[PDB]
């Protein structure tokens, strides 16, 4: 639950390539002699460095639960009409459960 | 791991967890008024001095009031263990009055027989420290006492009382200063030359109130659920070395009473439950040659043993029928406050509760004297045949006996606190019941 | 434990009075669980 | 003067003061059922002595249940310092049974283990002083002791057990005496000529409800969430003076569970809870020539020492899993107890909660041992190598180590208190789970 | 030194851990170091006067995945049959001179087990599984008066 | 580090997927051969991932 | 030893600090040491010869919580009044005889 | 890690490959496609007598 | 290092080289203040 999206590995944008890939940009390009390229066209050679990404998804729902803030846990006397919260002391699993044991 | 415990859900944990209605690890306060408190010294009225009666009348610095603290400086008149709770011992008493009308009364007797029974641990500590002298202070010192009420505003906010609602109804209190304070002007019998007179400060804790809450209790009418001390002092029937002395004494009391308390004592010694002897806290000079069982270790005045207390048993009859069945004093002094307050009482003082719950605000059942033709309290007590000079027979005694020096607890205080209703309106106020 | 004699030339249900030091027994249990991962979580399918 | 401070408010007081839900000023006490309270005693079925098995029905003399108290009249055969809470030790155990069902039960080793966890400052000390003799009584002293009960209903009356609800069933106290009681029939190992036997009376304190409540609780289902105690003794893996023995305890404990508590201890001295020393109060004779610590001195058996005590570590695994770090038993021993009740819990004494509040009524977090096929209690010793009758070496060492005397501390016992339902209906009860 | 691990990624690619599925968990290893090692700073029960505190370094060997496969596992569920040590310490029901001492032993385990596998020792001497004795490699000066 | 001592580490996210896990330790005899018996692999008390 | 904290999250479950809900940042306690500790390693201002380093170690009480507990202290925002404390030293007037 | 035999003193292996001591060539470095290939050592000094 | 990968390094020598070519003046001395003892100080002196 650290919440670090991060590769934390040299693989965002530290292009990797040999010295090679200025003879690959001459591929990507027309030229033989590109001393007189990027003093002209600096926009392709920018164009020429972008990275390619790939997105990723999950999902899961939204938990609706009320009935919080506890803060008085010592005790609670019940109101005068007690028989609407205690028959809640059990609920109806330990109730039904009673009666399907019967057979 | 704490994984392993909630992954192991059963049929038996519904009842715990299912349908849950509240959880533990996220609270909500509840927003409240906007107040503040200050305190204020009261001016007095009167003279003050060993005797005197003074008063003060709650100026209206606030709304509304609840603590109240009496100062004294006082300056021993002797060396350590001559004193004992001599700030509650000088505030002899202190009458609460509405419009004119005696709401309530305490007696110092009631301070120390209240104390005895509901504060305990370091609050009885710490409260002992602001009436007594209690790291062996010698002759001449001069300390500065607290005194706390504990009139039903002076206990908690919840019965603060509305000054504000009270407009033509002057809120005073009467007291009267002791005659004499034991190891500060008087040891005994005898006056102590030199002693001083105390100085007296009377402080109140008023509360302020915001705009919209002070208004409404000004103009809103308020019923207060209030408690009272009713109170009367008997001759306690004396025991003696030949019998068992008895007594019925019948209860002038009215109102549902939270509980009765009452002690016996020797008027002579302020503080003084049981009877004197020859064991090490149980007299003045014990343990040694110069040991006498008619002058106590004032510093050491109470004691937890009740072999030194006169009573053996009781109970309290109402309208000619046993209320419950007769029990041995110790019930009184040990079950009693052990189920219904959570303290110790010291030898000497006893507790009968109608309630559950005693030590609180909330009521929880009481005993409705008004509605009682003839209520009674009936005591036994022990047999006074005990040589309180020999710790053998002090100490090796049985449950029936107790020392030779117990018929000096000549004295019989017996209180009962019960529940009024305090009616306040249109700036004026008084009791619902008399 | 001292003597060669009774160390090796004994027989197959005694050995050596220093062997009453071995007082600590360790077992050991190497099982199967299922480690999932997903939606960027581990977990354990088995919980006991 | 307080207005100042009332009116210098702002944004930061939105949080506690703004749209104000509540005030503290004004309480409104809730109106409540008209009932009372009567102390009445049963009659014990049995001889009352010691060694002997004795039992009582509850009467029918109101209409709910809540407090009881075992009264006992014991004697002393032998000076101060010879007993240790003999009216505790006495009472063997209690066993609650509603409808022949089972339904809880208490030993006289719980009563002591509950005390040392659960009951503090002057609560515990009046406790003391209604089940031993704290003023130094000497040889022939007699005593009225009292034994307060916890079983759930004697805790609160908001589990009063409704005898009323209950036409068809009784309800039983089983109550074991010991055999001997130290320091008041047995001095050690060695009977006491002359011993009395005791006495004993039980006393059960009834609610008797008013028209209205009283029909309810008669005609209508009831279900109650009540706590019970499971308990096991066992052999304790007692630690070497050579090394550091260590033990697998599997427990056969069920139910929801709040906490567990446990000790270890010496079976022929009652609450020795530590190892004896010749330091002040470790031992008889502690701090002299006669100082031996085979015999410990028993109005000082308890002790906060824990260089006396003899858990190193310990741990509890979960289906043979580990629920927590492992712990020094120092931990259990003061810091569970800290976090969890806030009292002071004495050597030898340790405690694990599940719950956040174990003290208290209110289920706040359980354990559910009828999930766990193997929940086990895993201990590690500390090494008894310390000559205990030397205080340079009881008082100056490790750790890790204990006295040699440690070894005496033969016995463990292991308690776990649970939640459960006690169902009433139609004059019928007991569990919902058994 | 260089200590292996032998948790179960530690044994083969089949099982590496997918750090790169795990967006959202850390993962960490806890150690604890002994108090005492035999010949370093500690002879039999004696401290060594002087003994060096050790030098530690951790070191993981990580595998780095072209573009395909590296998306692959971030945007996948993983399901990977690991292996698991149970364990727990008992007393050695103490062997006897005497007779022929006997234990049982409830095994508090879970899981589809592989095996089981034990071992008593003598817990002062790390390693020690086996009695001492006066032969030459079964104790200190084995072979001579010494 | 040090003897007796806990430490710990967090596998940082240096890579996509890890295998291997080495854990070296420098230590130095405090006595002669015959003295030890795998002292790197006693040091290394426990780990828990 | 055991020096309990007493930040306002180690006083009440209430105040329960969610870790869950603080998933981007950590939380961080700082410990000062004193240089010296009476009776422990000086004696008033003499330093004790041959006096221990101690053995620290930190204790957290974690709460675990079910899933729709859980669940909805991830998703959702939270407010917790706590308490702070806040503290400067002065110097004492020096009080005269 | 890689083949689990026991390799001499003086002799050392770096490998890229996950099994070098197979046949299937998995893991392996293109050097030809890496311009500056460098191993660079650090020697221990030659005190000992 | 950022992200875990480096970005830099330095080495003792190339503080020693970098100062020796790019501080200078009351720069390099203030420098030499902060990194030495240039005031004649004894043995045991401590400074930071």
């Amino acid at each position: 639950f650290r919440d670090t999206a991060s590769i934390g590995f040299s693989d965002t944008h530290q292009d990797e390539k040999t010295l090679r890939f200025l003879k690959k940009q001459i591929s990507q390009f027309i030229k033989h002699l590109k001393e007189y390229y990027p003093n002209n066209e600096l926009t392709k050679k920018l164009v020429m460095k972008y990275s390619d990404v790939q997105l990723l998804p999950y999902t899961k729902g939204a938990t609706k639960d009320t009935y919080t803030s506890g803060l008085f846990d010592h005790t609670t006397g019940v109101i005068k009409i007690a028989p609407r919260d205690g028959l809640g002391n059990v609920r109806d699993e330990q109730s039904l459960n009673k009666s399907i044991c019967h057979e | 791991g704490g994984l392993s415990q909630l992954v192991a859900y059963g049929a038996q944990d519904v009842y715990l967890t299912g349908n849950p209605q509240i959880t533990f690890f996220k609270t909500v306060y509840r927003r409240y008024t906007n107040f503040a408190i200050e305190s204020i010294q009261q001016t007095i009225n009167g003279s003050v001095g060993f005797g005197n009666k003074v008063s003060t009348q709650i100026s209206r610095n606030g709304d509304l009031i609840t603590d109240i603290v009496v100062e004294f400086v006082l300056t021993k008149g002797g060396n350590g263990g001559t004193t004992y709770y001599p700030a509650e011992e000088l505030l002899q008493d202190v009458e609460l009055e509405i419009g004119g009308q005696r709401i309530d009364k305490h007696y110092n007797d009631w301070f120390r027989t209240y104390d005895a029974l509901f504060r305990m641990n370091d609050d009885r500590y710490n409260y002992r420290r602001m009436t007594d002298w209690v790291n062996n202070e010698l002759v001449g010192a001069q300390k500065r006492f607290y005194v706390p009420l504990i009139f039903f505003f002076n206990q908690t906010p919840g019965l603060a009382l509305p000054l504000i609602a009270l407009q033509y109804h002057e809120v005073k209190l009467y007291f009267t200063l002791a005659s004499q304070v034991q190891g500060v002007n008087y040891n005994g019998s005898s006056a102590i030359a030199g002693a001083a007179q105390p100085t007296m400060s009377v402080w109140v804790d008023y509360i302020f109130l915001d705009t919209q809450e002070r208004t409404r209790f000004a103009q809103l009418p308020h019923e207060y659920l209030i408690e009272q001390l009713q109170f009367t002092g008997s001759e306690t029937a004396t025991p003696s070395a030949t019998t068992q002395a008895s007594q019925n004494i019948r209860l002038n009391f009215n109102h549902p009473t939270k509980y009765l308390a009452w002690n016996f004592n020797n008027p002579t010694n302020y503080g003084q439950y049981t009877a004197l002897a020859n064991i090490p806290g149980a007299c003045s000079g014990a343990g040694t040659a110069a040991a006498t069982v008619t002058t106590p270790d004032y510093g050491n005045t109470g004691t937890y043993n009740e072999q030194l207390a006169v009573l053996d048993s009781a109970k309290i009859q109402l309208n000619g029928q046993d209320r419950f069945a007769t029990r041995k004093g110790s019930y009184f002094n040990k079950v009693q406050p052990y189920q219904s307050i959570g303290g110790v009482t010291p030898a000497g003082v006893y507790l009968y509760s109608f309630a559950l719950k005693p030590a609180g605000r909330q009521p929880s059942g009481t005993c409705n004297f008004s509605r009682i033709d003839n209520a009674t309290l009936s005591l036994t007590y022990k047999t006074c045949s005990i040589d309180a000079t020999s710790p053998a027979a002090v100490l090796g005694n049985t449950e029936t006996v107790t020392a030779n020096t117990a018929t000096l607890l000549t004295a019989l205080n017996i209180y009962a606190k019960n529940y009024n209703v305090l009616r306040i309106m249109s700036g004026m106020g008084g009791l619902a019941y008399a | 434990a001292t003597s060669p004699a009774a160390v090796l030339g004994n027989t197959e249900t005694v050995t050596a009075n220093t062997a009453t030091l071995l007082t600590a027994l360790n077992i050991y249990a190497k099982n199967y669980n299922v480690l999932r991962i997903m939606s960027g979580m581990g977990g354990l399918a088995y919980a006991n």
